[PDB]
RNA sequence: GCUGAAAGCAUCUAAGCACGAAACUUGCCCCGAGAUGAGUUCUCCCUGACCCUUUAAGGGUCCUGAAGGAACGUUGAAGA
RNA sequence: GAUGUCGGCUCAUCACAUCCUGGGGCUGAAGUAGGUCCCAAGGGUAUGGCUGUUCGCCAUUUAAAGUGGUACGCGAGCUGG
RNA sequence: AGAGGGAAACAACCCAGACCGCCAGCUAAGGUCCCAAAGUCAUGGUUAAGUGGGAAACGAUGUGGGAAGGCCCAGACAGCC
């Protein structure tokens, strides 16, 4: 008898909503990498995305503990000689908001062709209103 | 300020009673016709498409017609936008002429350059030749060098070598305006500006100061 | 603690209006109005102040003295107000105020204007000197560190914006 | 100012003051003294 | 630097506030929606039957062939 | 059972322990001009005589004629002193 | 001439010596927020430096703990006359 595996085609997602205000930044997306990948279901297969939708609201308002307001640094290569970018953690905030919370769960999520698949499923908004009321996505109250 | 889609007379010289000679480049600016108006509301910015020119009637498509009979306008040789600053009002339908530059003192001109086609180094980026002699060996002209050794071990993006050079996007920044001839749709500017005899120009008051 | 641990007696003619942590006073010179730390909550009582370190921080005795200092300031601030004077040393240096603007000719090739802020007069009783009067001590002591910043006292003949108190020390120019 | 990596009082009036994470020494009489950990 | 405690003083700093460079982010120019996260706006075009089958994002026949595109030709200050 | 070895030419690219330009503190800083240290790598940073020379010396300039890494960068790019 | 697990990767380090099969269980080193299997475990502390996650002489009212000492309501320490 082999053990089960769920199937694509008849896995179900559900829609979820959570509100970044105050949260820290590290320990909330821990929590969406568990829920995008399917971690906490009992049919999670590794091989298949049985996560969740999630819908991030004020990722402006997210929190950092210590300095690192000012002194975390966001560092990518534009992939021209001497091309090394950087950007602080509140220039971030102030330039892209929701870059700040995707990054941090991409970090966090599988590499690979269903990593990316995952990540799909996130759904990130600066502001508090988003356009997804037709999908009746749940409070998660995390 | 919005600008002007202009088209490339060609360059002739203006005397000045005190004896200095202008080189100046005449661009005919005919009617420009707005065609539509774009807000905030429905487009997200502010700006407005104009056309100019003529077209032939049996050159145009039927959804290039549809687009210029929802204004009504007939039928220019192509579109063009301006972004269109805080307090500036145009509706559609409305022709703007090149009187609009009366006050303006300088421009900035925009065209596509002269296609030089696949050019070599030395003529595309001023690259050095080597020597003619001296026991030069099928290397006149060519690049030279194009990295250093193992430790790289790659060549860098961006590395200047030979292509396509010319045929693109040109902007001239702070041209004088010589002369504003409403009556004859002319613009007299100082200097060159890019393409060649009978290229489209977009001529916008000048950025900088 | 020892300076948070005297109580501020707030006289008759002013009041106070606290609102969790930001706190308001209103006088006859005007009105002030400044949040305070978390660290620490201030207690109304008859007229005197009092502040404490409020329990779960550990800095609050340091934050207290702060608070006590602070409204200490509001309550002179709102009755006598604060006044500071400079008095410019240097020919051809002189000051005039128009409006709530300095015309300052400190030897520059260009007059220098400082617009001075919401809240803070000025006068030049003569060219040679400048007397500001404001309510907020913070404020007061920005602007006139800004007019002494055009041209700072130089150590060799006292020339420059000198606050009309404080001492420069001037040094020759060593010879030969 | 001096930078130097020990920085000491000079005289009775210099004082011994952190700032931003730096050990600095300011004296209110000989600006010579002035020093910062570096 | 201002205000200011810890530390009755002092203190640019710990709470708070202001300045400060060709560096940084913008501003200038160019590319740019394969930005697969493939965006937006405007306009245009197509409004027939019928059969089969395992009956579905199914297959097939007849009728129909638009907008537009490509091809071909004359060519270009566009171009291997 | 081969990793072509100096210098030059061409073409570079990075580091900053900065030569110039920018911002400062101190000065045995009057001014002009310097000295020294701190911050700063955006851009810039000679042509000749002699020598295979790198270097160096010399002539004359320049705001300055920076120091290093890159197989003492670069011969399936040139040269061959 | 030695596989397996750990040390990111890593003959010689740590754990441990592979006869074969199993979609059983218990452990070792090492681990238990996510990548990535297992404590966002419990109790009491310390650190504010992203220290942890590289380094010396030396410098410093950083801060925790401990044991004494000098002076002091015959008024000390600081400030002010
Ligand atoms: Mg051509
Ligand atoms: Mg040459
Ligand atoms: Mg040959
Ligand atoms: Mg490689
Ligand atoms: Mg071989
Ligand atoms: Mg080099
Ligand atoms: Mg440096
Ligand atoms: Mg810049
Ligand atoms: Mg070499
Ligand atoms: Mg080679
Ligand atoms: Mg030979
Ligand atoms: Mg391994
Ligand atoms: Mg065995
Ligand atoms: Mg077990
Ligand atoms: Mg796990
Ligand atoms: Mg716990
Ligand atoms: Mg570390």
């Amino acid at each position: 008898m082999k053990t089960f595996t769920a199937k694509p085609e008849t896995v179900k997602r559900d829609w979820y909503v959570v509100d970044a205000t105050g949260k820290t930044l590290g320990r909330l997306a821990t929590e969406l990498a568990r829920r995008l990948r399917g971690k906490h279901k009992a049919e999670y297969t590794p091989h298949v995305d049985t996560g969740d939708y999630i819908i991030v609201l004020n990722a402006d308002k997210v929190a950092v503990t210590g300095n690192k307001r000012t002194d975390k640094v966001y560092y990518h290569h534009t992939g021209h000689i001497g091309g090394i970018k950087q950007a602080t953690f509140e220039e971030m905030i102030a330039r892209r908001p929701e870059r700040v919370i995707e990054i941090a769960v991409k970090g966090m999520l599988p590499k690979g062709p269903l990593g990316r698949a995952m990540f799909r499923k996130l759904k990130v908004y600066a502001g508090n209103e988003h356009n997804h009321a037709a999908q009746q996505p749940q409070v998660l109250d995390i | 300020m919005i600008g002007l889609v202009g088209k490339k007379v060609g360059m002739t010289r203006i005397f000045t009673e005190d004896g200095v000679s202008i080189p100046v480049t005449v661009i005919e600016v005919e009617a420009n016709r707005v065609t539509q108006v774009k807000d905030l509301a429905n487009d997200g910015y502010r700006a407005i498409q104009v056309t100019t020119g003529a077209k032939k009637a049996n050159r145009v498509t039927k959804p290039e017609a549809g687009h210029f009979a929802k204004a009504g306008v007939e039928a220019g040789r192509g579109l063009w936008e301006f972004r269109l600053a805080e307090g500036e009002e145009f509706t559609v339908g409305q022709s703007i002429s090149v009187e609009l530059f009366a006050d303006v003192k300088k421009v900035d001109v925009t065209g596509t350059s002269k296609g030089k086609g696949f050019a070599g180094t030395v003529k595309r980026w001023n690259f050095r030749t080597q020597d003619a002699t001296h026991g030069n060996s099928l290397s006149h002209r060519v690049p030279g060098s194009i990295g250093q050794n193992q430790t790289p071990g790659k060549v860098f993006k961006g590395k200047k070598m030979a292509g396509q050079m010319g045929n693109e996007r040109v902007t001239v920044q702070s041209l004088d305006v010589v002369r504003v001839d409403a009556e004859r749709n002319l613009l007299l500017v100082k200097g060159a500006v890019p393409g060649a005899t009978g290229s489209d120009l977009i001529v916008k008051p000048a950025v900088k100061a | 603690s020892r300076v948070a641990k005297a109580p501020v007696v707030v006289p008759a003619g002013v009041d106070v209006k606290i609102n969790g942590q930001v706190i308001t006073i209103k006088g006859k010179n005007g009105e002030l109005t400044r949040t305070l730390n978390d660290a620490v909550e201030v207690k109304h009582a008859d007229n005197t102040l009092t502040f404490g370190p409020r329990d779960g921080y550990a800095d609050g005795w340091a934050q207290a003295g702060t608070a006590r200092a602070l409204l200490n300031s509001m309550v002179i601030g709102v009755t006598e107000g604060f006044t500071k004077k400079l008095q410019l040393v240097g020919v051809g240096y002189r000051a005039a105020v128009k409006g709530n603007v300095i015309n300052l000719s400190l030897g520059f090739s260009h007059p220098v204007d400082h617009q001075l802020p919401a809240g803070i007069t000025a006068e030049c009783p003569t060219q040679t000197e400048i007397v500001l009067k404001g309510a907020d001590k913070q404020v007061i002591g920005q602007v006139a560190a800004d007019l002494r910043a055009y041209r700072r006292p130089e150590p060799y003949k006292g020339k420059g914006v000198r606050y009309a108190d404080e001492v420069v020390r001037t040094k020759e120019a060593k010879k030969k | 100012m001096k930078v130097r990596a020990s920085v000491k009082k000079l005289c009775r009036n210099c004082k011994i003051v952190k700032r931003d994470g730096v050990i600095r020494v300011i004296c209110s009489a000989e600006p010579k003294h002035k020093q910062r950990q570096g």
